[PDB]
C-alpha cells in the first residue's frame, strides 16, 4: 500500500501534463479553423481529446 | 454546410481565378500570329506576291 500510494502521485502528475498538452492543441485548432485554415471536423476532435 | 475548412475553398476559388487567366493568355498567344494569316488564301499572301 505505502508504494501504491506514490504510484498514484506519479500518475497524477502524468495525467495533469497530458492535460494541458490537449488543451493547447485544441487552442490552436481553434485559431487555425477562426483564420480558416481548418474545418469543423477537425475541432471536434480535439475537444474530444481534451 | 460549413463541412470543410475555409482555406480549401479559398484556394480552390485561386485555382479557378489562375486558370481562366492562364487560358487567357493561350487565346492572346493565338491572336497574335493569326494577324499574320489574315488573308484566306496562300496564293494571296504579301510575302508570296513579293
Amino acid at each position: 500500500s505505502f508504494n501504491n500510494i506514490n504510484a498514484s502521485i506519479s500518475s497524477i502528475n502524468a495525467y495533469k501534463q497530458a492535460v494541458v498538452s490537449a488543451q493547447s492543441s485544441l487552442d490552436a485548432m481553434e485559431a487555425g479553423y477562426s483564420v480558416g485554415t481548418r474545418t469543423i471536423v477537425d475541432v471536434l476532435d480535439a475537444t474530444t481529446t481534451l | 454546410a460549413n463541412l470543410i475548412g475555409r482555406e480549401e475553398l479559398q484556394h480552390a476559388r485561386d485555382a479557378v481565378t489562375s486558370a481562366q487567366a492562364q487560358l487567357d493568355v493561350a487565346i492572346q498567344q493565338y491572336n497574335a500570329n493569326q494577324a499574320m494569316i489574315l488573308g484566306t488564301k496562300l496564293e494571296d499572301q504579301p510575302a508570296v506576291q513579293q
